DNA sequence: ACTATCCCCTTAAGGGGATAG
DNA sequence: ACTATCCCCTTAAGGGGATAG
């Protein structure tokens, strides 16, 4: 049974998976006419036929999360026919990442459009901690995280084709919400574009609340609208498996070059770059292809979406066997011997180097560093006085003692 | 209409509109007077593709450009 | 707008916006990453010019182009 | 004293001779800004600073005729300071070929817009016989002609920067307006796209009356409106000393190349192609680059303007030295060996060819060749009996009779 | 100050011609 | 039927680097 892909209660098309299990798309004349029309993903440009490129499987398999473990737990509660991309998406369809909303062509029953059930600190307690040992969303990522809709004050579950509007995360690193949540009002401190994002307490549990940028009311306030995006893996058709470079996923050449067709293609190049360099300052080590999106606009124009997940590996040091040399970069940076990646080593001639070689303007690498180094001391103090008062101090110091390590490097010559 | 902001974009719509209007490859590339792989080429790389031959493949589509700024 | 059909008159028109906001072909090469010498080739010999350089110096242009039909 | 530019009323720039006798233009920032902007000629595209290259001076000079003779005629009757083209369209710079109209710096001297003076059949016999032993006005081209402005019934000289609307030309070849006369009606029937032209008579003078294609009245018909427009001359910024390819002017290649360029293209190239053709069959060696042009439309858009100056070589053999092997082509076509240009030895295999090289599709190569082949008997025919009773019948006969001996080669295979 | 050239060098467009899927 | 490739071959884009007017 096909299943029809929506966009904000608009036909886009339908996905088709044939007996030999050979995944298809097809795109509705009516969406190739459509004033909102553009392509569902990048890697899928509208046209009229059948596509049936590897492209169409991977765009639908990246909106499911990638441990192979969890796709289990997922055709555990909603009975799905497989770990299929197809079965599995036939469940939980619904709230997708980005803007998608896949519902099997024998299945109309209009859902409640605006539709929550204001939960209890104590059901809030229950479905956070859940998440460890109507609800049919999807959130792709790295590690395990639900999503809910605030409405006033307080936290209510969707019901039927309701968007959130928040991405909550859970504990798993020991205290990945509170990492995460330090690392963000940082990066906001710093003028990187990054969501606001708060830790929510129920009960015991403690869980990180990250505003989706991907969602918007309507003027009329009447409607939550889902803004269409797709990650990196996605807009160059790849599968999830390869996000890291590494393993075979984008680097800064490629992204760089692709943000070049961007509506705001020098400012967010200018951007990704900068986010290199704070990524390197917190030891961020997770900026794999899957965690840069573009939004995708009317007629294919796309530009560059605000950095999200963002968690620094500091916390993890000492105590045990890492080790601040052990912290590699995800993407790599141009060095005299190849590349270079490690960010004990990484210095400002790498930012440099690597500016020289994708020709991006050496004037405004040398602006990054120099904002920088001049920068992050008060950055550091403002985020801290805002730290609540239950904060991991061990978190705030691990962090901050290190930033100021590698940002004397930065002061150093800037 | 909608803004257009690299190569791929381009290929993609004049593709579109290729495929709209039920004409292949060839008989435009003979109307224009280019070898059908040059469109072929256009459509899928148009990155390194010259200036005139997407022109004339503008005019085998009766279509023009614009420019305009980008708000 | 005005409708372009060629890459002469893309370039007449690109050259001319170029001049009326006063940049010289040095720093739009460089926000783009392209040398000077590539831009001046596309203002005077615009046939034989890639792709990726004209939207490059579209975008340094603080421009956009858009389709549409040639009436 | 610099020359202030107009066009329809619309300043569009200067023009200026410097001591060392260095011509040089200007747009007019309020042009460049304007809604009908456009350059003054695509040798000169719209830019900010003076222009100073050659093309400049090489426009203007094609404004004016191409008989170093002639211009004496002019610096004669108008008293000029020198056979110098500003110093000549210092004088006669009112309605010169196309649409400027060159008014010197210190003259704003409101000049009548719309004004005429209803000449007598005696005057206009005064004025026809004129040229050969207000009126500034200026045409450019091969032979000796005038311009008059045809409203009502009546002919009319205008006065002031007021337009005309009819090319008119006088009897050099002895027949030269009974040559062209006939050339025309034959390209009409033809489906050639040509302007409407008449005989006029003035007691004993006859002189040709075509109507002009740059010239159109606006919709209130209280204003006669000149339309922009250039020579292929002009188009490439070359002076009218090469406007035979054989000099160094253009050829097929290079205008047909230009013509990619038109808002009508592909009906541009293929009417271009065709009328090479035409002019084979009917003789005509006249085709040189001043003789096709393009309208400048705003924006810098162009496409071909209507053939003009169409004269048959055919009523010039025999009696005297001349022969049909001695009749060449004006742009060359490509043979086997190096190019081909005589007439008599052209075949249609030589249309083939050139298509080949030019890439101009083969399938209307040979759909051109087919409609002559079946055109041409019915289309004389018709022309014939439009002849006014008092028509040498020595010029039809001798253009009707060498075109069927060409035609039969179109026929023979078509 | 700004733009057009120029040498060196690698990569590839696009026309010819033509075929595998 | 339609599109993507492929070999051969000449021409030149555009980055490096850098200078003449």
């Amino acid at each position: 049974p096909k299943l029809v892909t929506w966009m904000n209660n608009q036909r886009v098309g339908e996905l088709t998976k044939l007996a030999n299990g050979a995944h298809t798309f097809k795109y509705a004349p009516e969406w190739l006419a459509s004033r909102y029309a553009r392509p569902l993903s990048l890697s899928l440009p509208l046209q009229r036929g059948n596509i049936t490129s590897d492209a169409v499987f991977n765009f639908f398999d990246n909106l499911l999360p990638d441990s192979p473990i969890v796709r289990d737990r997922i055709v555990k509660r909603y009975h799905a026919k497989s770990r299929q991309p197809f079965d599995l998406l036939s469940e939980i369809g619904r709230d997708s990442v980005g803007a998608v909303t896949l519902i099997p062509e024998d299945e109309t029953v209009t859902h409640p459009i605006m539709a929550w059930e204001k939960l209890t600190e104590a059901r809030l307690e229950e479905v956070l901690t859940a998440y460890k040992a109507d609800f049919r969303i999807s959130v792709a990522g790295a590690q395990e995280k639900t999503a809910l809709l605030r409405i006033g004050n307080d936290w209510c579950i969707p019901k039927g084709i309701t968007p959130t509007t928040h991405i909550i995360k859970l504990p798993i690193l020991s205290q990945s919400v509170d990492n995460e949540y330090y690392c963000l009002l940082l990066a906001k401190e710093l003028g990187l574009n990054v969501p606001d994002a708060e830790i929510i307490k129920a009960g015991n549990v403690r869980a990180l609340a990250v505003e989706r940028f991907d969602r918007r009311w309507n003027a009329e306030r009447t409607v939550l609208l889902r803004l269409p995006q797709e990650d990196m893996c996605q807009t160059f058709g790849l599968p999830s498996s390869v996000k890291y470079e590494s393993d075979g996923g984008p680097g800064i050449a490629r992204i760089m070059a692709f943000l070049m067709g961007s509506s705001e293609a020098l400012k967010d190049r200018y951007d990704f770059m900068k986010f290199q360099v704070f990524q390197w300052l917190i030891g961020a080590t997770q900026g794999h292809a899957k965690n840069f999106s573009v939004f995708i606009q009317a007629g294919g124009s796309y530009r560059l979406t605000p950095f999200y997940d963002i968690i620094s590996a500091f916390p993890v040091l000492g105590g045990t066997g890492i080790h601040i040399s052990d912290l590699k970069l995800a993407m790599g940076l141009n060095a005299s011997k190849g590349k270079k990646t490690a960010i004990d080593k990484i210095y400002p001639r790498h930012f440099l180097a690597t500016a020289k070689v994708l020709r991006f303007p050496e004037v405004q690498m040398h602006e990054i560093l120099s904002d920088f180094a001049r920068m992050i001391p008060a950055a550091l103090d403002n985020v801290k006085t805002s730290l609540p008062t239950d904060f991991p101090e061990n978190v705030v110091t691990a962090v901050e003692s290190n930033v100021l390590r590698l940002h004397g490097r930065l002061s150093r010559e800037y | 209409f909608q803004k257009i902001y690299s190569p791929t974009q381009l290929a993609n719509a004049m593709k579109l509109v290729r495929q709209q209007n039920g004409w292949t490859q060839s008989e435009l590339a003979k109307k224009i007077g280019i070898k059908q792989a040059t469109i072929s080429n256009f459509e899928n790389n148009p990155d390194n593709t010259t200036l005139t031959t997407f022109f004339k493949i503008l005019q085998s589509l009766e279509l023009s450009m614009t420019l305009c700024d980008a708000k």
